[PDB]
């Protein structure tokens, strides 16, 4: 595709921009846009990740946590479903047991199948969730500096059964 | 037909004049770039400056003459934006030769210098250009204007 | 000493460091440059080509057309006799102006300074330096 | 009139550095011409007893194939001095006519490279350009024209 | 463009001994069946699909279908196979659904997999198609319409094998 | 370079001499399972295969090559790598079909998981042999020849096993 | 009518197949074509050129005419990557040919024809379309008051 | 096991030695480039000079003669191409001593010569190259030519 | 406390957003309302600054001076990828500073909150913790030798 | 016997193991050793490099000696890669040899061999094959003109 | 001022910049250009190695025998008593020529140079032209 355009070619490439992906309506002559509309993570649904590289930090946890309080969709226009999320994280160190979650809202992007959340803290560090479109039990995830782009630690999640 | 104004042009047209519009806080920018446009043909053809009487051109600073100077090249540049997709873009300019209809005192011949004053006016406010894709487009967007009048 | 051998190797050089389309231009400018830096009389001619400021265009069209001269000449190189015809030629067009015959002798001081950067230590400057001689002196 | 039109003589002059080229590919651009020639000649082999001819692949008769494709490029090098050629082509007589060739065979071997050219070329040759003037050169080695 | 085996054992061999008859690679993978598959432009094959356009001669988005008309393979020299076609646009232009159309000739490699069609006697414009079969399998396929000269691409399309019988 | 990630859900990047070591030095002890620890691919005698393409030296035109396993010892107190003896064989094509064999001696390494031969000394026309088993199973590799000095790729053959 | 831009492309490639050379044998043969093809069809051109000895086809002289008609030709389509340059280039080359008698605005329309008959001979995938369209807008404003 | 002329010399040597023929229309190139070698030989050793009568070596320019001059080059060149897979150039070179066998008057200190002349003759038209390199392939080439003499 | 490195990265984004241009109507706009909001909360320091027409919210001078003063902080903010020059044009930054009479050690630590109060208001994404930390370090090497 | 190309590639790793660094400590105690394994087999010679105050093996000196014996032969080795810059070089430094007495061309292929006797010791993968054979046609074209 | 520090820091710096192998005749042909373009008469010695033509072979033998003495040089800097040797040796080498005392003030000044681009803004000048001038000293 071109930059901001999505793929939506099963058998015959057709190359469509972002803004139409569950619109709706039918825009991808093959029709596989609207197919999708179906949102994937419920209220409740609580996902535990472990480190995988760590630089940007706060706390340098082992593992951290994060629960959905509840999904909402704008009626009217529907390609973007805003979150509200926990982020959950038992630190411990020589002293202190401490803890935190601080709360944040995010919103999932049925366009490119992304989900983000923006700053929790005035820290400036975003989680750039990042599914592969035909699992959700799983995202690759890794946080970023809101401001700057650049990727410092990741984190693969999973969904608890 | 079907040959001028080709496909490859136009794509290296909206890449050369979006290097002006690189810069944020370019509302200045095309103010002061449109207001040159406007007097620069006033002192060729001395006729055209009655036709301004409502917008007040004696004000070359002037706020409610301004506010026109953007509005021109504004609606140049949905123009130059939408050369791809071709069959809108006859719709686009169908409007603004409709919208010069209705004023009166506005000759064919005027757009004719237009051109050579903007043809020759270009070449010194870009880094670099093809003038030959240029002049092929601007003859599509000028000849078209005017074919009410 | 040249013509033979010792010519054959300018041509394939020639085609190399001289490029080609809008590295061509580029090539030429950056000669001039040479030169007006060093000797700042020499653009008192050019007042014709509006050699007032080299990187303005009509300059860059005609310097050009220098370097498309050498081409002619140098691509004959090989058969002499037709050689001398463009020689004879070329001079007609220099008659009829203010020169210097240092100017010349200075002009391939310069040339091959360029040709340097772009092919490092690899050449032969023996090859050029007395084969640009033969061009050169069919202008006087 | 359809004949070495000089104009035409540099086309296929142009054409034919482009499909002979540099590299190994030349020593297998040889095998083809070859291998298409036999099949349609079964009885063209006997010629070659004195070189190994009987099977292709064995090294002693690659030799034997690139000094006929290097002495073609030699042909095709020079059609622009109508003398040089006939000298350099004058040599090629007397190395053939030491030995019975049909002139079928030589009209094979033409068919032959055209095929193998095509492929071998960039999808863009012209035909009865090529048809002619190898045909002139064929004209050239039979010895009489 | 020289055909690569692959296998236990790989190495080049140049793209005119492909299929020819003759053991050219070691382990023979050049004389195989799923390699040599004589026939997928046997005629009367069918290719469709859409074609957007990015290059010159600028259009809507329109459908075209490519029709494999002969066939030829001469025995003597086997590694191609010479075949002609006819090229067809469904494209609307205005006032009527007006259907262009030409014949074209070009050949298929078995090394590369590819077929290429070049318009014959046209002095009309004509812009030449050429594919490939990429996939592994026989059905689909990528085309792109190219200048017979530059090679340089436009129209990117994809096809389809329309069903036999 | 210098390390292997490891092998399970969530890849770390772990220095190469823990592996096979009996301590676990991942967050999962990725390092103690028979998925890694298994020998199947240096049990002695085992032979890789596959004709080889030389770009640098002898030029002799692609001929099968092997490499074959004579000797493997791994030491009690240092599990870390398996050091192993070898031989070379490929074909040099002459009249009829013979053998230039030489003579190799190398260790195995659990985190590149790539076997690496050296010759041995006063041995003729002195080669060494690189061998990655990057793929899945443990058979097929992608080889190389090398010179033992440069690492420089003498021939590149992608080897299987009979 | 209109250059257009891959016209342009056209032509770089088309140019480079004829004009690939350090030596003078093939672009000479070429447009000394031309020429030949040229006063078969006005032949009342044929008594301009004298002052270069035309009555030889052969002459030490002759050539070093055509030659310098290729390099300023070839000097030409090098521009067309870059414009601007070439209107400089283009009126400079314009006026060498209204100081003498003898110009015919009619020669230069017959000429663009002359290539389109005497080149897909030495070339073999060649664009008539594309050459002859971008060909025009150099010669229609070579002869653009008149001569 | 040989060691003299190993394998990734000639590929420096063919990468180097085809820098000339990139140019297009080369015939004219190798006829002077070979026009030189036999004249400069003749001005070296005088007794040579009786052996090309029935080419007329007396005309250098002489189209006769020039026919020659390709084919020597042309004949050098099948064989530099051909340096990789030996067991065919071993053949290939065999069938040109044999072809200067039935030839009389042909000297072995002759080549030794040609050699040097070549040696130092060829630095001179290329650009770069290593003369180590060519220095192992040409003694390859000229030894085993002559050992039919 | 401690510049780190991360933290310089941090900033040169963040003022990126903010100095992009080749006009000076932003970078004068947002400087401006920096001592607007600065001497709401020090009317003392207002009474300095005389010489350049302070009086006059829009002075064809006045301006002249705010431009000065972003230049010369947008100096120091490409220096911070390559120290070592830092202090050089540091210490010479200061020295210009302690010639008058009216800078009070007070002052300095005052804008310090001037930028973090009214900073962002122009940006988005803003780190103020970041920004905060690299520019005392800053500021508090000016008024080391000053009163 | 032949160059060949890869030998020398083979040698420019061997020869950046025992020359890598700025200092002279290493440089030196290898070359000494050379020679020191030289006069061993050869004492004839050492009545020669009296000049040099040979008889003092730690001199302020003797140093000075060796370490333009190593800097001149790394200097040849540095031009494998670009040949016929060797040739001129090469031809000096044989001249170099010449305008003294006691120097017997018997020494050389001596010292082709010191290499060979102890040179190893240093190095661990070593090609005895490869070093060997590029270095007779280095020395092998010093003795030439040499009694 | 030259001392045990600001002598190190040459030597880490004479490793990158001067390369290897076909980069260092490059660098050494880049120097010697600079400096002839300068003083012209300078050539006038060289008739003994072809200084004609520089970009010759047999000069690029001798340019490269010169930069692998300041390696010979700047190499045993640090320990001072030996180092003082091999300026003695050098020297001598320097005695049955024709030069001027300028001329080596000036051969620093244009060495310094070239190093300038390729480390751009990264170096002790200081270092340098002051710990050149003690290995140029003892040469007068
Ligand atoms: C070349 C592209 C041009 C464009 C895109 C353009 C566009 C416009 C538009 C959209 C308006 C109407 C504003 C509105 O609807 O509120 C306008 C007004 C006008 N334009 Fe143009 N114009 C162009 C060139 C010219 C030229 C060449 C002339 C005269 C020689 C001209 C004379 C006028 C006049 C007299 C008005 C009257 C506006 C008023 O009194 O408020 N325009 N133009
Ligand atoms: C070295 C070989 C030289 C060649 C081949 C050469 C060739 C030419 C050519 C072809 C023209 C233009 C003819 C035309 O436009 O029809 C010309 C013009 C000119 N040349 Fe040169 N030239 C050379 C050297 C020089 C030098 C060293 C100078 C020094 C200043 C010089 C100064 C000029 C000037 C001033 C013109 C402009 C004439 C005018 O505007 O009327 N040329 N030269
Ligand atoms: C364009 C067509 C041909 C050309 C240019 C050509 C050229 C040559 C050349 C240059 C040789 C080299 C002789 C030597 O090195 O001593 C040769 C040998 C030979 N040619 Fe051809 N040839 C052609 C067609 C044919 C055909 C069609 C045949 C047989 C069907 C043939 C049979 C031979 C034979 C047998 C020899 C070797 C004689 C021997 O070994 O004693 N040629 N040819
Ligand atoms: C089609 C493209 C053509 C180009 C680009 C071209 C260009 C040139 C150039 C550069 C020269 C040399 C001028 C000089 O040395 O200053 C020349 C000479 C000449 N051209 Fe052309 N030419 C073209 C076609 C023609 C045609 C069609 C005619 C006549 C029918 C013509 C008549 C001449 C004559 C007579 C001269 C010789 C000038 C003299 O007598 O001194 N040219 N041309
Ligand atoms: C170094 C590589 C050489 C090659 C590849 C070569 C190749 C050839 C070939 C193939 C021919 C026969 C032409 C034919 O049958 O059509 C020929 C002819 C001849 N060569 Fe050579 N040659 C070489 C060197 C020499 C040298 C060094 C001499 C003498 C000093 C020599 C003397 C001759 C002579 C006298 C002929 C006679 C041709 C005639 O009478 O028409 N060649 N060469
Ligand atoms: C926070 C960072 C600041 C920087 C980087 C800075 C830098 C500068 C610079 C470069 C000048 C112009 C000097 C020249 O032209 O040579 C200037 C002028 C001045 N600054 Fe600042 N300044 C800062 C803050 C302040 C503050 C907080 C005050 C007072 C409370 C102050 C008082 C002045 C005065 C009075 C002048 C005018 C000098 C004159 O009277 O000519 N500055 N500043
Ligand atoms: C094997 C490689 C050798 C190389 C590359 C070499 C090179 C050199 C060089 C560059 C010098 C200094 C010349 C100068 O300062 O102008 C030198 C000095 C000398 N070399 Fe060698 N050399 C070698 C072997 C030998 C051998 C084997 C001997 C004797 C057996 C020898 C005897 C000498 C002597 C006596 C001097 C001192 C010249 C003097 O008295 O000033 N060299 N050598
Ligand atoms: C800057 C430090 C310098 C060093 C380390 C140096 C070193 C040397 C060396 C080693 C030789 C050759 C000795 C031999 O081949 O045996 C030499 C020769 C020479 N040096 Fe220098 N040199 C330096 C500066 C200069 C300068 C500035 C000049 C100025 C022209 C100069 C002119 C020459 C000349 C002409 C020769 C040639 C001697 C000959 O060929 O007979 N040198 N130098």
């Amino acid at each position: 595709c071109d930059e901001h355009e999505h793929q939506c070619g099963g058998d015959d490439p057709q190359c469509i921009s972002k803004l139409f992906v569950c619109d709706g309506h039918n825009d991808c002559r093959n029709g596989e846009d609207e197919k999708d509309c179906t949102l994937p993570t419920k209220a409740g649904d609580k996902f535990i990740g472990d480190v995988c590289f760590d630089h940007c930090t706060k706390r340098r946890p082992e593992h951290m946590t994060l629960a959905f309080e509840s999904s909402s969709i704008a009626a009217f226009f529907t390609p973007i479903a805003d979150l509200h999320v926990h982020i959950e994280i038992e630190s411990e160190t020589d002293e202190d047991e401490s803890e935190v979650s601080m709360p944040a809202d995010g919103e999932y992007s049925f366009a490119d199948h992304r989900l983000t959340i923006h700053p929790p803290e005035e820290d400036g560090l975003g989680l750039v969730g990042e599914f592969d479109g035909y699992n959700f039990d799983r995202f690759v995830g890794h946080i970023v500096h809101e401001l700057s782009e650049e990727v410092c630690a990741e984190f693969i999640f999973h969904r608890k059964k | 037909h079907e040959h001028c104004c080709s496909e490859e042009d136009h794509r290296i047209v909206q890449k050369q004049w979006d290097i002006l519009w690189r810069d944020t806080e370019s509302s200045k920018i095309k103010i002061g770039f449109g207001r040159l446009l406007l007097t620069k043909l006033a002192k060729d053809i001395p006729e055209v400056n009655d036709l301004f009487k409502r917008v007040d051109i004696e004000h070359a600073e002037g706020p409610k003459f301004s506010a026109h100077a953007l509005r021109i090249l504004n609606g140049l540049d949905l123009a130059i934006n939408l050369l791809d997709d071709p069959p809108a873009l006859d719709a686009a300019l169908d409007h603004l030769a409709h919208q010069h209809e209705v004023r009166e005192g506005v000759q064919k011949a005027h757009f004719k210098k237009f051109g050579e004053i903007l043809a020759t006016g270009l070449p010194q406010v870009l880094d670099d250009y093809d003038a030959l894709a240029w002049k092929s487009c601007l003859k599509g967007i000028l000849t078209k204007i005017s074919s009410r009048l | 000493e040249c013509l033979v051998t010792e010519s054959l190797k300018v041509k394939l050089q020639w085609a190399s460091a001289f490029g080609h389309a809008h590295e061509r231009v580029a090539f030429g400018l950056e000669l001039w440059r040479d030169i007006i830096d060093d000797h700042p009389e020499i653009k008192a001619p050019f007042s014709r080509v509006r050699g007032d400021n080299i990187y303005s265009p009509e300059f860059g069209a005609h310097s050009q057309r220098v370097l498309s001269g050498l081409d002619i000449t140098i691509s004959m190189l090989d058969t002499p006799d037709m050689l001398a015809a463009q020689l004879a030629h070329l001079k007609v067009q220099h008659v009829e102006r203010n020169l210097k015959p240092e100017f010349f002798d200075i002009f391939l001081k310069h040339l091959l300074h360029v040709l340097g950067d772009r092919l490092g230590t690899h050449f032969d400057f023996g090859a050029w330096h007395d084969c640009v001689d033969q061009i050169i002196d069919g202008i006087k | 009139k359809k004949q070495c039109g000089v104009l035409e003589g540099l086309k296929v002059k142009s054409e034919w550095g482009r499909a002979y080229g540099s590299g190994h590919d030349r020593e297998a651009f040889s095998q083809a011409i070859w291998r298409a020639t036999f099949a349609q000649v079964p009885e063209s082999r006997s010629l070659f007893k004195r070189v190994h001819g009987d099977d292709t692949s064995h090294p002693a008769f690659i030799a034997h194939a690139d000094r006929v494709l290097g002495g073609l490029d030699i042909a095709i090098s020079t059609l622009d001095q109508p003398a040089t050629l006939k000298e350099e082509l004058d040599h090629l007589q007397v190395q053939h006519e030491g030995r019975k060739i049909p002139d079928n065979y030589f009209d094979a071997f033409k068919t032959a490279i055209l095929h193998v050219v095509a492929a071998q070329l960039g999808r863009c040759y012209d035909r009865e350009a090529w048809d002619a003037c190898i045909d002139h050169i064929e004209d050239g080695i039979k010895g009489h024209h | 463009r020289t055909f690569q085996c692959g296998g236990n054992e790989q190495e080049c061999i140049s793209d005119l001994l492909v299929c020819d008859g003759h053991k050219d690679c070691h382990n023979a993978h050049d004389e195989d069946p799923d390699v040599c598959d004589t026939s997928v432009v046997k005629a009367g094959n069918v290719f469709s699909g859409t074609s957007t356009w990015h290059g010159c001669l600028a259009r809507e988005d329109h459908v075209t279908r490519i029709t494999i008309t002969a066939s030829k393979r001469r025995k003597f020299f086997t590694a191609r196979i010479w075949l002609r076609a006819l090229v067809e646009s469904e494209l609307e232009r205005h006032g009527e659904n007006v259907t262009s159309s030409f014949n074209a000739k070009g050949y298929y490699n078995f090394a590369s997999r590819r077929l290429i069609l070049l318009p014959t006697d046209d002095h009309d414009d004509h812009l030449a198609v050429v594919c490939s079969f990429n996939r592994g399998d026989n059905e689909r396929a990528e085309c792109h319409r190219v200048t017979e000269a530059t090679l340089h691409q436009c129209a990117d399309l994809f096809v389809t094998l329309e069903e036999h019988d | 370079e210098h390390e292997s990630e490891c092998r399970g859900d969530v890849p770390e990047c772990i220095h190469d001499l823990l592996f096979c070591d009996g301590e676990k030095d991942c967050r999962d002890g990725s390092d103690e399972d028979p998925e890694t620890c298994s020998l199947n691919i240096t049990h002695v005698g085992s032979s890789y295969t596959g004709l080889a393409t030389w770009t640098s030296c002898e030029d002799l035109n692609p001929d099968h090559a092997i490499v074959t396993i004579t000797a493997a010892h791994r030491k009690s107190f240092f599990p870390n790598r398996v050091w192993l003896r070898a031989t070379l064989s490929y074909e040099l094509d002459e009249h009829d079909h013979t053998v230039s064999t030489t003579q190799l001696r190398g260790f195995y390494n659990f985190g590149k998981r790539e076997l690496l031969l050296a010759p041995l000394k006063g041995q003729s026309e002195g080669y060494g042999v690189i061998c990655d088993f990057n793929l899945g199973d443990d058979d097929h590799a992608d080889c190389k020849i090398v010179v033992p000095s440069s690492l420089f790729v003498c021939a590149h053959f992608n080897a299987q096993r009979y | 009518d209109c250059c257009s831009y891959e016209d342009r492309r056209e032509i770089r490639h088309i140019w480079d197949d004829v004009w690939s050379s350090s030596f003078t044998d093939r672009r000479v043969a070429i447009v000394r074509a031309v020429f030949d093809d040229l006063f078969k069809h006005y032949p009342t051109s044929k008594a301009l050129f004298e002052r270069v000895k035309i009555d030889e086809p052969e002459s030490g002289e002759f050539k070093s005419h055509l030659v310098r008609v290729a390099n300023g030709l070839k000097l030409l389509i090098n521009l067309l990557d870059d414009t601007l340059v070439l209107q400089s280039h283009l009126g400079h080359l314009a006026d060498q040919h209204i100081q003498r008698k003898g110009v015919t605005k009619e020669y230069f329309r017959g000429i663009g024809e002359a290539f389109a008959r005497v080149l897909p001979q030495v070339l073999s995938c060649f664009n008539v379309d594309a050459w002859n369209r971008c060909f025009h807008r150099l010669v229609a404003r070579i002869a653009k008051d008149l001569p």
